[PDB]
């Protein structure tokens, strides 16, 4: 109970304590988040928006 | 890569003509028809070795005997640099 309270005392906030992160593994904490590793240049955005990869197939 | 020999040239653009024409491209918006995939394309564009003749044709001579051209080939390739000092070192005179 202790806990939860804490966590609505420290919600919605950066920074909250040790033992209440997450605890996954040394390497998935120490290494790249989803939104970091989808960060690329506007050059390679501006490729990928041209030039996608088609859906295409083979009769005619 | 760069092409220095135009029948390759041309069958290549060939085969890219083929391909273009025997394709289907989906836009980027969607409505998604049914395609029924194949497996491969080596299959349906194979590399084809071509024609360097028809089986017949009619008999033509030139009476050089088909072997002295090829030993006085050799001969003039390894007598080139000697007969270019004649020929050098006879216009270099007076």
């Amino acid at each position: 109970q202790q806990r939860e309270a804490v966590r609505q005392l420290y919600k919605g906030k950066k920074y909250q304590p040790k033992d209440l992160r997450a605890k996954k593994t040394r390497a998935l904490r120490r290494a790249l988040t989803k939104f970091e590793a989808s960060q690329v240049t506007e050059k390679q955005r501006k490729k990928q928006i041209a030039f996608p990869q088609r859906k295409y197939a083979i009769k005619a | 890569r760069q092409n220095r020999n135009q029948e390759i040239f041309d069958a290549n653009v060939q085969r890219l003509k083929e391909y273009q024409s025997k394709i289907i491209v989906f836009p980027r918006n969607g409505k998604a028809p049914e395609a029924e995939q194949v497996l491969s394309a080596a299959a349906t564009f194979p590399i084809a070795q071509p024609a360097t003749d028809v089986e017949a044709r009619a008999v033509q001579d030139n009476g050089e005997s088909a072997f002295r051209t090829l030993r006085l080939a050799r001969s003039e390739k390894k007598f080139r640099g000697i007969r270019e000092k004649r020929a050098r070192e006879k216009a270099e005179a007076e």
